[PDB]
C-alpha cells in the first residue's frame, strides 16, 4: 500500500497515451529535446508508433515534415523560448502547406497564460487544441525520481526563477494526495524552506475547495506508509558538486556527461550508451570508488571466462542442452563488460594526465583544510597549461567557498589570470559567479561564513565549512574503498556535508559515534551544528512495520550523492524505504556553464 | 485589517487589482510561489502604469525584478533582446555594473572591433560615477579596447586570424608562428605573469 | 562419436574471452588510492 516509483512510470506512459487517442487517425510528433530524453524513461518509442506515430521531430530544428496531416506538440509549458518556437513553426506551415492541418499541443505540465499570450499575438491560438500532460517525477530509477529540469540551476540561482521549487512542490504534492500526508517536513536551506511552505499553503487551499462544497470527497490526513520528507537545498552546500566526483558513475557524469540514464562514446559520429540498474554488471559498478572498478571489472571477467569453461561435464545432450539455453545471457554481459572496460580504460588515461592530477591535489588540500593561499601558483599554472576554463572556475568557486570569500590581493589576480587566459569575455563570467556568491571578495558581506563569535550580522551568512569540516567529520582519512564504512568513499576520503546533514536526521547514532527508532527524529541533537550551514533549520509537522523516506534535493544532485545516499539506504534496509528526489541531476560543469558566457569578440 | 481566512491565496490576487491595491497583489503572487500568477500581475502593472512607476514596484521585490528582467532577455525567444527596457531599468535603480554589462553584452555581437570597441566604451561611462570599486571593471574594459586594437593590427601585419583570442592565446598563436618579437610586446604590454608566460611559451614551440 | 558431436557444435557457437579478462588487470594492476 506504500510508494513505488513504477506506478509514477504507468501514469505518465497512460496520461501521454490516453492524450494520443484523443487525437483520432495517425499523427506527427514533434517534441522538444531536452524532454524526448526523459520521455524514453516512461514509454517506448516502440509504443508510441503503434498508437499512430508516423516520424519524430526535434521541436528546436524548425524542419517538422508534412508527411502525416496531424502534427503534434510535446514542450515544456514553463518555458518562454517554447510558447515561441511552436508559434513560429504553426506559421511556417500555414504559408508553406498543402493542407490545413490540426494543431495539438501537449503542455507539460501545463498551460500557462504566458504560453497563450504568445500563442494570441500571433493570431494561431484559435487553432489549437491544447491539453495538459502533468509529467513532474521522472523515475530514472527504483529508489531515484527527478523532475529533469536541466536548466533548473541557472534558473533557479542566476535568474532567481519559482518555477523548479514551484513544479516540485506539485509534484510532492502529488505523493501525498495518494498515499497522505508527510507527518515530518525536515528541511535546511531558503528554498528548501519555500517547499515547505508551498507544500502548506497548497494544502489549505485544497480545505477551502472541499469546505466550500467543490467536493472532491476527502481530504487528506497524515500518512502510514511515510516517515518524513527531508528537503536539502543545494546552496547549502555548493561544494560537494564543485569537487570533482570519484565514482564510477560520477566520473562518467564529470567526463562523458550523463543525461537521461544515457551519454555517448566513441570506442564500441557517436553511439548512446544505456546506463541504468537494468546492466546486472553496471549496478554494482556505478556506485563504486573508481579505484576499485578495475578490481571489480576484472573479478567479474575472472569469473565470467570459468562460466563459459564449466559445464562442458555431462557430455551427454541434456548437460548441453541446458547450456545453450542459458547462452544469451552469457552474451549480453560480455558485451556489457566490453563497453564498461573501453570506458573505464578511457577514464583511467583521463585521470592519469598531469592536470587531472593537478586539479585533484588542489580540490583534496582546499578541502582538506589547508590554507588556500598555498594552492595559488598551482591555480595559476593549471591557467597557464589552458586547462578548460569549467576545472578552473570549479576550482576558484571552491577555493572562494571554503575559506569565506576571497583576499583582496589575491581576487585580483584572480580576475586576471581568468580575463588574460580565457576572454575578457568573461567579466560576465566572473560577474555571473559573483551573483551565484560563489567567486567572492572577503571584504564581501555576502562571503562571511556563520559564527558565534563575530557577533550578529549578515541575514544570508554562508556555511561554515571549516567549523562544520570538524563537527560533522567531514574528512575521513580511514575508509577502505574496497569495503566502505562511511560515505566519504565517494571522494576517496570527503563526505559531503549535504550527505551529512541528511545523516544528522537518519543515523544520529552513528554520527554520534565518529565524533565520540521511532524517535527523536528531526534535527534534534544536531541544532547547533546545523544552525552553521546556510540558510533556515525546519521540521514541521502536519496533522507499525517499515515506511518509505523522501530525501528530497531543491537545485540539483549529484551521483557521488546519489551513491552515497544508496550506501545509507542499505544499512537501513530494515526500518526505512529511501526514495531520492530531485529537480535535476547536477554537476560542476552544468552548474558552471551557467555562468560562463560564450560570446566572443570574434569575426561574425 | 483582514484579507482573512477567505480565499485560496491564489485568487485573492485578482481580487487585490480590482481594489487597485497594487504591491499587494503582486506580493500575494509572489508568496504563491506560481510563476503564471506573478506574470500576470507584472504585466497588467506594465500595461496600467508609467514605466518609472513599474520599475520601482518591481524593484524592491527581488523576484519580482528578476523576471521583468528575464523577459527583457528572451523575445523571440533566446537571442533577441528588449535592450531599452534593461538600460532604463538599471538606470533608475543604479545597478551601474548590471547596465555596464549591457553594452558589454552588446560588443560581443558587433562584427567589426571598431564597433565592439565603442560599446566597450559605453560600458566605461556608466563606470566613471563612482570611480571606485569599479576601479577592476574600468582596467579589464580598457584592457579589452587594447588588446582588440593590437590583434587587428596583427591581422593586418601577418595575414591571420587574432582579432577574439585571449591575451594568452595571443602570444602562443604569435609564438607558434615564430613571432618572438611581437610576443614579447603583448607579454609586457599586459602584464603577463612570469609562470604563465614561460608555460605558454613552453606549450607552443612543442607544437 | 555422438559425444564428440555435440561438443564440436558447442564450440562453433562460440567462435574475445580469452584476450579480455587480462585486458583489465593492466588496468587495475596500478594504484588503489585517488590521494
Amino acid at each position: 500500500a506504500g510508494f513505488d516509483a513504477e506506478q509514477v512510470r504507468d501514469k505518465a506512459r497512460k496520461d501521454l497515451l490516453h492524450l494520443l487517442e484523443g487525437v483520432r487517425g495517425k499523427k506527427n510528433l514533434v517534441i522538444e529535446k531536452d524532454l524526448a530524453g526523459p520521455l524514453g524513461v516512461i514509454v517506448k518509442a516502440s509504443t508510441l508508433r503503434d498508437y499512430g506515430v508516423d516520424n519524430f521531430f526535434f521541436l528546436e530544428n524548425k524542419n517538422t515534415g508534412t508527411s502525416q496531416r496531424n502534427i503534434v506538440f510535446i514542450a515544456r509549458g514553463e518555458s518562454v523560448r517554447n510558447a515561441h518556437a511552436i508559434a513560429a513553426q504553426i506559421k511556417r506551415i500555414q504559408r508553406e502547406s498543402q493542407t490545413s492541418h490540426d494543431f495539438h499541443i501537449f503542455w507539460v505540465p501545463r498551460r500557462t497564460l504566458f504560453s497563450d499570450k504568445v500563442l494570441e499575438e500571433a493570431g494561431v491560438l484559435g487553432d489549437a487544441n491544447i491539453s495538459e500532460l502533468p509529467l513532474y517525477f521522472f523515475p530514472l530509477e527504483r529508489d531515484v525520481l527527478s523532475l529533469e529540469l536541466n536548466d533548473s540551476f541557472r534558473d533557479l540561482y542566476l535568474a532567481k526563477d519559482p518555477t523548479p521549487v514551484f513544479l516540485l512542490s506539485r509534484a510532492l504534492m502529488g505523493i501525498q494526495k495518494k498515499h497522505g500526508l508527510f507527518p515530518r517536513i525536515i528541511g535546511k536551506g531558503e528554498n528548501a524552506k519555500r517547499v515547505a511552505d508551498l507544500l502548506s499553503r497548497m494544502r489549505q487551499e485544497l480545505l477551502a475547495g472541499e469546505e466550500a462544497g467543490e467536493s472532491d470527497r476527502a481530504g487528506l490526513s497524515p500518512s502510514t506508509t511515510i516517515e518524513s520528507v527531508i528537503i536539502i537545498d543545494r546552496e547549502v552546500d555548493f561544494v560537494t558538486p564543485l569537487l570533482t566526483q570519484l565514482t564510477y558513475e560520477g566520473l562518467i557524469d564529470e567526463y562523458f556527461g550523463i543525461q537521461n540514464n544515457q551519454t555517448d562514446v566513441d570506442a564500441v559520429r557517436k553511439r548512446k550508451i544505456q546506463l541504468d540498474g537494468s546492466d546486472s554488471l553496471y549496478s554494482q559498478l556505478r556506485d563504486a570508488n573508481f579505484a576499485i572498478v578495475g578490481s571489480l571489472l576484472n573479478t567479474v571477467a575472472r569469473r565470467l571466462k570459468s562460466d563459459y569453461e564449466s559445464r562442458h561435464n555431462t557430455k551427454t545432450t541434456a548437460e548441453l542442452k541446458e547450456f545453450v539455453k542459458k547462452l544469451p545471457g552469457y552474451q549480453a554481459e560480455q558485451q556489457s563488460l566490453k563497453i564498461h572496460s573501453n570506458i573505464a580504460e578511457e577514464i583511467i588515461n583521463y585521470t592519469r594526465t598531469e592536470i587531472f592530477n593537478k586539479l585533484l591535489e588542489v580540490q583534496q588540500n582546499l578541502a582538506a583544510g589547508a590554507d588556500p593561499s598555498s594552492q595559488f601558483d598551482s591555480i595559476e599554472e593549471l591557467v597557464a597549461r589552458d586547462t578548460p576554463l569549467p576545472q578552473v572556475l570549479r576550482l576558484l568557486c571552491l577555493y572562494s567557498c571554503i575559506s569565506g570569500g576571497i583576499k583582496t590581493k589575491e581576487l585580483d589576480h584572480f580576475r586576471r589570470l581568468v580575463l588574460q587566459g580565457y576572454g575578457h569575455q568573461h567579466l560576465l563570467t566572473l560577474h555571473n559567479l559573483e551573483r551565484l556568491q560563489m567567486f567572492l571578495s572577503k571584504s564581501s558581506p555576502l562571503a562571511s561564513m556563520i559564527t558565534m563569535s563575530g557577533s550578529s550580522g549578515g541575514p544570508d551568512q554562508k556555511t561554515n565549512y571549516t567549523y562544520l569540516r570538524k563537527q560533522l567529520r567531514l574528512i575521513v582519512d580511514e575508509v577502505n574503498e574496497q569495503d566502505p564504512n562511511d560515505i566519504a568513499y565517494v571522494y576517496s576520503g570527503y563526505a559531503p556535508l549535504s550527505i551529512r546533514l541528511v545523516q544528522c536526521v537518519l543515523q544520529k547514532q552513528y554520527l554520534l559515534s565518529i565524533t565520540k527508532g521511532g524517535g527523536a527524529q528531526g534535527w534534534k541533537g544536531f541544532e547547533e551544528i546545523v544552525k552553521h550551514a546556510r540558510g533556515p533549520t525546519f521540521d514541521e509537522i502536519q496533522k507499525g512495520d517499515k515506511k518509505t523516506v523522501f530525501v528530497v534535493f531543491v537545485g540539483g544532485i549529484t551521483f557521488t550523492e546519489i551513491a552515497a545516499l544508496r550506501f545509507i539506504a542499505k544499512q537501513e534496509e530494515a526500518r526505512r524505504n529511501i526514495v531520492i528526489c530531485t529537480t535535476s541531476i547536477i554537476n560542476g560543469n552544468r552548474m558552471m556553464n551557467a555562468a560562463i558566457e560564450t560570446a566572443t569578440f570574434e569575426k561574425t | 485589517e483582514l484579507l482573512n481566512h477567505e480565499p485560496r491565496a491564489g485568487r485573492q490576487v485578482p481580487l487585490l487589482l480590482s481594489m487597485e491595491e497594487d504591491e499587494l497583489a503582486l506580493d500575494k503572487a509572489i508568496e504563491s510561489g506560481d510563476t503564471d500568477l506573478i506574470y500576470f500581475v507584472i504585466h497588467q502593472l506594465r500595461r496600467k502604469l508609467p514605466l518609472a512607476s513599474f520599475f520601482r514596484v518591481v524593484s524592491s521585490r527581488p523576484t519580482a525584478s528578476a523576471m521583468v528582467e528575464a523577459l527583457a532577455r528572451n523575445s523571440d525567444g533566446d537571442g533577441n533582446e528588449d535592450t531599452a527596457l534593461l538600460k532604463d531599468l538599471y538606470y533608475q535603480d543604479d545597478r551601474r555594473l548590471d547596465g555596464a554589462s549591457v553594452f558589454i553584452r552588446e560588443a560581443l555581437q558587433q562584427p567589426e572591433t571598431r564597433t565592439a570597441s565603442d560599446k566597450l566604451d559605453l560600458a566605461a561611462n556608466l563606470l566613471q560615477g563612482n570611480q571606485k570599486e569599479h576601479v577592476f571593471e574600468l582596467g579589464a574594459l580598457k584592457e579589452a579596447k587594447m588588446l582588440l586594437r593590437m590583434q587587428e593590427t596583427f591581422e593586418r601585419d601577418l595575414t591571420d586570424s587574432f582579432v577574439g583570442l585571449s591575451v594568452n592565446q595571443t602570444m602562443f598563436k604569435l609564438i607558434k608562428l615564430g613571432y618572438h618579437g611581437r610576443a614579447k610586446k603583448i607579454q609586457s604590454e599586459f602584464k603577463v605573469p612570469e609562470r604563465v608566460a614561460w608555460w605558454i611559451r613552453l606549450q607552443a614551440l612543442v607544437a | 562419436x555422438x559425444x564428440x558431436x555435440x561438443x564440436x557444435x558447442x564450440x562453433x557457437x562460440x567462435x574475445r574471452i580469452d584476450l579480455l579478462v587480462d585486458k583489465t588487470d593492466r588496468l587495475g594492476g596500478s594504484a588503489r588510492e585517488f590521494r
